[PDB]
RNA sequence: AUUCCGGUUGAUCCUGCCGGAGGCCACUGCUAUGGGGGUCCGACUAAGCCAUGCGAGUCAAGGGGGCGUCCCUUCUGGGACGCCACCGGCGGACGGCUCAGUAACACGUCGGUAACCUACCCUCGGGAGGGGGAUAACCCCGGGAAACUGGGGCUAAUCCCCCAUAGGCCUGGGGUACUGGAAGGUCCCCAGGCCGAAAGGGAGCCGUAAGGCUCCGCCCGAGGAUGGGCCGGCGGCCGAUUAGGUAGUUGGUGGGGUAACGGCCCACCAAGCCGAAGAUCGGUACGGGCCGUGAGAGCGGGAGCCCGGAGAUGGACACUGAGACACGGGUCCAGGCCCUACGGGGCGCAGCAGGCGCGAAACCUCCGCAAUGCGGGAAACCGCGACGGGGGGACCCCCAGUGCCGUGCCUCUGGCACGGCUUUUCCGGAGUGUAAAAAGCUCCGGGAAUAAGGGCUGGGCAAGGCCGGUGGCAGCCGCCGCGGUAAUACCGGCGGCCC
């Protein structure tokens, strides 16, 4: 990138969270800008071809996508570069199967089967909150999408809360506060994919991030960053987890 | 030569079925594509004009070979999905 | 820096002309009918590697060390080099003859397939010997214990016939 | 299928050899070179269409056809030093044109050319230039001698008659019977003398039609070539080129030559085998040694034509050695055996203690070596190339 | 294998250096049967000079034309159908190549931007109202040796320009809704100004028409994502036979400029800033992940694969664009080279091949877009010397061959004579393999047939006290030393040793 943006990606330099053979070929798919970031998402082509195995080559994979066979959060996606990320839902209505994308115990992305009833909800962590013209409130989520609320409701929402959203209509149906006793799932770091309940919260001076303590099922305590803790229920999970 | 089917998997998105098989044949040459197609068609009672054999592969010191084949329910879909070279190689269409 | 370069898998002697070493190696070469010295040296290196792993693990402690310790014992007694009740100490008493006894050539000779070591070598190279249903043409292949008894003439070979003239002469001894 | 006959022009210095070819091509080459002397042999192809345009009603006097595809002219230096070039030109060509000035009579180079032609049994016709040197002569642009003669007085005609009679007598003590082209009826033992004028194109048409006609009378069956057989030709020169390396200019006269064909060429010490990489063709009506127009690359060529071959490892090629196409190892061995029956006409004698001389071609090197040897000067080394460190 | 052996004396014990014995890299003598795998092959000297071909396009669902084929009525025409260029849109700033410069915030690592830009993409909230204009293509006439280029006629758009509204930016006065560790930020209300949008466009069905119904699209705002700019602490070469260096230099106040902070640049006010814990200057060098070697502690290197930097003959400078002061785009100077009709006009392979030059030192002017990716397109698709497939090569590593058995004889390791056996390898076929081939793999027929060299031979250091030549000559010798007519040391034969 001497004069401008990069458009290519070598296999050896690909993100470490994909399931991919790094020496089989030279190039990999450089993902398009979109919802999540490079460290927590994977292009759709690898989901079609490498993970589920409905195609052998990229060319016939593009023929499936251009016919409208895959839904992500209930919306048709045709771009083979489109990123799919944490807590997203993948639906194939023709075969009638649904999956949720989740990190592994070693940090890689996997597809977890779920029921059709649960496939209509998506949990969204509140990443930021601001004031917008007309004195309305805009909520900015962990996957980059936004929502608007009136000034009357401004005290029901704070950062790190989780909103259960109905897709594709994008209508709110639940709010899960972040506090002691909440049920959390870890999405990054050394303690990735562990889950439990919140025990303590600690804070530091001068912009150092804050840390939380979590108790798991067997009674062990472990710490992590506050922003790595995803709230999934009051005292039991609201979604199916492995 | 004797044929044993190992797995048969359906693909509703493409509209085909994918078949994996083994051929056991001590003391014989590698089976031809014609013989394999005829035997495979008869065992499965499948129309022969919409059946493609992707490959037949032999190994170093084995008495058996591994094969992979595909069956399409419609001729138009087959002509639309498969590359030209695999149809020419299997005798389905004639070269230009 | 520099990219990877593939390295040799055997080690050469520190001095090429030492009388005692030459005598010992000549005895081994003649008994087991190896083609050249490097073949012998290959097997020697294998032995040393095993020893070097045992010396390192006796002096270690922690969680990974115990995993590697049991892995070493399991691999050693899967190859048929140790009895099923051996301990780590018994690794240090292995000799070169133990490894040379596991070659496919030696095993074909001991089972009675051939009358001589050289005949066994040729039997293997020309493709008359099958191991667990598969033909192997490398005389130096090390035989696992679990597959030792499925070693026979290939079912397409001329020798897989009790009336073949050369097979009868082999049975005669 | 008949190939274009090969014509070699021979003569003495300052006898209008280059000027005749320039007038035929309607291009100026004689003024280009330094010193007025041409020291490089070349091959030029003349299409039959311009031949027909130059000619006229005279073609109807002889009961034959103009089905000849064209002409392949070869120029030749007339200087004393370039003996080997003259020998090569005399041996290679099928027809010869000896150009002798009437005024000066005979020169030793003319005698040497006649000797070479006799040795290589090449039929030829005599030309006569410098007609305008006769006083009381009118000049007209491109008219035959038959049209021009009626425009002159008696004195010029009688002077011409005396001069050509003296020339015929000269050929007679050279043991050859001579008579004018329009004054003779036999065409198997008698030659023909054409009085021409290079500067004004007098009598060119008669010479051209005579060359076209006499080809099918002496021997015509040697002009039939199979159009699918292996290529067979000879080397004309070896020179360095910018960007292509050591290339050779050859005249293919048997078979058909395509790209990537394996060829056999007689080297200095032994035969050399290589695969053709580049086939380059001169523009029509253009001197091969004067690239006025851009050369056209060509995949394959058919006999007979002059082409430039660029192939690896040709730096030890011998000038005058034949080239034979061989697609199979047995063909390669047969070609090698054929090459083994070939003589090195000129060999340089080096004394190991001498001067260093370098030229751009082998022929110039041979001429320089002969001229230095004429003055008792030893020669340490001779090769082709630029002066290196 | 955490090691020793020869050499100073008539003999001895030391110090000390030289040599032998191991690994890896480059060049090279002699000699070579086979297969597989891999990140190998003009890096060291010349970042020297280059003929020819190829290495970047794509869209007919943005727009008017030309040509051809059919159908209806056709005097006309209207249709469908397919080609071709032009206008218009997006891309050409990535990918590929080399290591000259550079001892520096260039690079590694942890942090920061509340001091900043971002076309393509994602989510939510809004908008698409009214006018005008030229011009290529096409017709007439051309100029010039060519490179190029002139005038007149007519025409369209998702082309260009106005007007409105939304919107943006600056400053002054109030209010306290948001995030955050903390507001020169966001939000609301007045007031003075400046700038200032858009294509309801295209395709298909139901439409008798009216008009829907999908598909692809245009503009504004808030946020994200992607790609970057800038800043700081810490870490890693050699020289004192280089000791003082700096004067926009170090800081302050007021401005300009920038996307943005800043002596980045100005105007004024001071005398600071760095240094024997090595400043300044000189030498050599792209940095790292890594690689070679060694019991380890260490010592040496940093071409090939990945991440960062820099360059496009040397030196300076601009246009367009979201992004360049742009390798296959522009201008000047210096220096080479090419074509001219002599008036002028052009070109730099450190892209793939190929050539010359320099050297001890390095390959085919090949086939394909089938795989992996990128650009374009609604899609089917199209292009790509990237990449994939082969060709040449004692590049690295792995697995094999050059026969085996029995009975006799022999100088008993080995050689010979009889009888038998097998076919990895070799020769000829069928299948499978491959984009197509070639290799490879499974079968069939023939037959021990088609296949061993290089160095050493007095000690170190394994191996001859044999024969013939030469005669302090010729020669050998890493070191110690041999050769002076009875040479285990030179040259050759026959033996023998190592690989
Ligand atoms: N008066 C006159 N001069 C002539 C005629 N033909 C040629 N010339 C002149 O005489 C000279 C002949 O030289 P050139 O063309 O070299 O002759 P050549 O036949 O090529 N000989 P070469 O190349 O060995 O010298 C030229 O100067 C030319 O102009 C002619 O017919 N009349
Ligand atoms: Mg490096
Ligand atoms: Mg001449
Ligand atoms: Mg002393
Ligand atoms: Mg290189
Ligand atoms: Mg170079
Ligand atoms: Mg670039
Ligand atoms: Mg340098
Ligand atoms: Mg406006
Ligand atoms: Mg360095
Ligand atoms: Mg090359
Ligand atoms: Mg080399
Ligand atoms: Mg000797
Ligand atoms: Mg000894």
């Amino acid at each position: 990138a001497r004069k401008g943006p990069k458009r290519h990606l070598k296999r050896l330099a690909a993100p470490t969270s994909w399931y991919i053979e790094r020496k089989a070929y030279k190039w990999a798919v450089r993902p398009r800008p979109g919802p999540h970031n490079m460290r927590t998402s994977i292009p759709l082509l690898y989901i079609v071809r490498d993970y589920l195995g409905y195609a052998k080559t990229a060319r016939e994979a593009r023929k499936i996508l251009n016919e409208g066979k895959f839904l992500v959060d209930g919306r048709v996606r045709k771009d083979y570069k489109f990123p799919v990320g944490i807590m997203d839902v993948v639906s194939i209505p023709e075969t009638g199967e649904h999956y949720r994308v989740l990190p592994n115990r070693i940090g890689k992305l996997i597809l977890h089967p779920i029921s059709e009833e649960e496939a209509n909800i998506k949990p969204l962590r509140i990443r930021n909150k601001r004031m917008v013209k007309g004195a309305k409130i805009q909520l900015n989520f962990h996957d980059g999408t936004n929502h608007l609320i009136p000034l009357s409701e401004k005290d029901n929402y704070f950062t790190s809360y989780t909103v259960l959203m109905k897709v594709p209509e994008r209508e709110i149906l639940e709010v899960l506060p972040f506090e002691k006793g909440a049920y959390v799932f870890v999405t990054q770091g050394k303690n990735v994919a562990r889950k439990g309940r919140i025990v303590e919260i600690k804070k530091f001076p001068m912009g150092w991030p804050d840390v939380v303590t979590i108790e798991d099922e067997e009674g062990e305590l472990f710490d992590t960053l506050k922003e790595y803790a995803f709230v999934v229920g009051r005292d039991k999970p609201r979604i199916s987890l492995p | 030569m004797e044929i044993k089917i190992t797995e048969v998997k359906e693909n509703k998105l493409i509209g085909r079925k994918e078949i994996y098989f083994e051929i056991y044949h001590p003391g014989e040459p590698t089976p031809s594509r014609k013989d394999v197609k005829g035997k495979l068609v008869a065992m499965l009672d499948l129309n022969p004009e919409t059946t493609v054999i992707q490959y037949i592969r032999s190994y170093f010191g084995s008495y058996k070979s591994k094969g992979y084949a595909k069956y399409y329910y419609d001729k138009d879909r087959m002509l639309y999905i498969e590359p030209e070279y695999i149809l020419i190689r299997d005798g389905i269409i004639e070269k230009k | 820096g520099d990219p990877k370069r593939q390295r040799k898998k055997y080690e050469t002697p520190p001095h090429p002309w030492i009388k005692e070493r030459l005598d010992r190696e000549r005895v081994l070469m003649d008994k087991y009918e190896l083609k050249n010295k490097k073949e012998l040296w290959k097997h020697e290196t294998q032995l040393k590697n095993f020893r070097r792993r045992a010396r390192r693990l006796l002096a270690a402690r922690g969680k990974q060390a115990e995993i590697e310790r049991e892995q070493l014992l399991a691999r050693l007694k899967r190859l048929g080099l140790l009895p099923e009740d051996a301990v780590l100490d018994d690794v240090l008493s292995l000799t070169i003859e133990d490894i040379l006894e596991r070659r496919l050539q030696t095993i074909v000779y001991k089972k009675g397939l051939a009358r001589t070591m050289r005949q066994a070598r040729q039997l293997i190279v020309h493709g008359h010997i099958e191991v667990n249903g598969q033909i192997i043409r490398s005389p130096s292949y090390l035989v696992l214990k679990e597959e030792e008894d499925t070693i026979t003439y290939a079912r397409t070979s001329p020798f897989a016939n009790p009336q073949h003239p050369e097979r009868m002469m082999i049975e005669k001894a | 299928r008949i190939r274009q006959p090969i014509i070699a022009v021979l003569g003495h210095v300052d006898h209008g050899k280059t000027t005749l070819l320039d007038r035929i091509r309607k291009t100026n080459v004689a003024a280009k070179e330094a010193g007025g002397i041409t020291q490089h042999i070349g091959a030029t192809e003349v299409p039959i269409e311009v031949v027909k345009k130059i000619a006229g009603p005279l073609i109807k006097l002889w009961k034959a056809e103009i089905k000849l595809p064209g002409l392949l002219f070869i120029d030749t230096p007339g200087h004393e030093a370039f003996t080997s070039l003259r020998a090569r030109g005399g041996s290679l060509a099928d027809l010869a044109v000896l150009v002798v000035d009437i005024n000066e009579g005979f020169q030793p180079q003319t005698i040497e050319s006649i000797e070479i032609l006799r040795k290589y049994r090449t039929p030829f016709v005599v030309a006569a230039n410098k007609i305008d040197r006769i006083k009381g002569w009118v000049i007209e642009e491109d008219e035959p001698f038959l049209m021009n003669i009626k425009k002159q007085d008696q004195r010029a005609v009688q002077e011409l008659e005396t001069k050509l009679w003296e020339l015929i007598g000269k050929f007679y003590e050279f043991g050859f019977q001579a008579n004018r082209f329009d004054r003779v009826q036999n065409f198997t033992r008698e030659l023909a003398i054409v009085p021409i004028s290079a500067k004004y194109g007098i009598g060119i048409a008669e010479l051209l039609v005579l060359i076209a006609g006499l080809s099918q009378r002496y021997l015509e069956e040697k002009l039939k070539i199979e159009v699918e057989g292996p290529a067979r030709g000879t080397i004309l020169e070896v020179r360095e080129e910018p960007g292509l390396g050591h290339t050779i200019d050859v005249i293919i006269y048997d078979g058909t030559l395509h790209k990537d064909d394996t060829i056999v060429v007689g080297g200095k010490d032994k035969a050399i085998v290589t695969k053709i990489r580049a086939l380059l063709k001169p523009k029509p009506l253009d001197e091969i040694r004067d690239p006025r127009f851009r050369f056209d690359y060509v995949d394959e060529v058919t006999a007979a034509a002059g082409v430039k071959i660029a192939a690896p490892g040709l730096e030890e090629a011998l000038a005058g050695s034949p080239v034979i196409a061989a697609p199979t190892p047995e063909d390669v061995e047969k070609a090698k055996q054929e090459i083994l029956e070939q003589i090195e006409r000129v060999v340089i004698s080096t004394d190991k203690v001498g001067v260093i001389v370098k030229a751009d071609t082998l022929g110039s090197l041979e001429a320089l070596s002969k001229e230095l040897q004429e003055k008792e000067i030893p020669i340490r080394k001779a090769d082709v190339g630029n002066v290196s460190k």
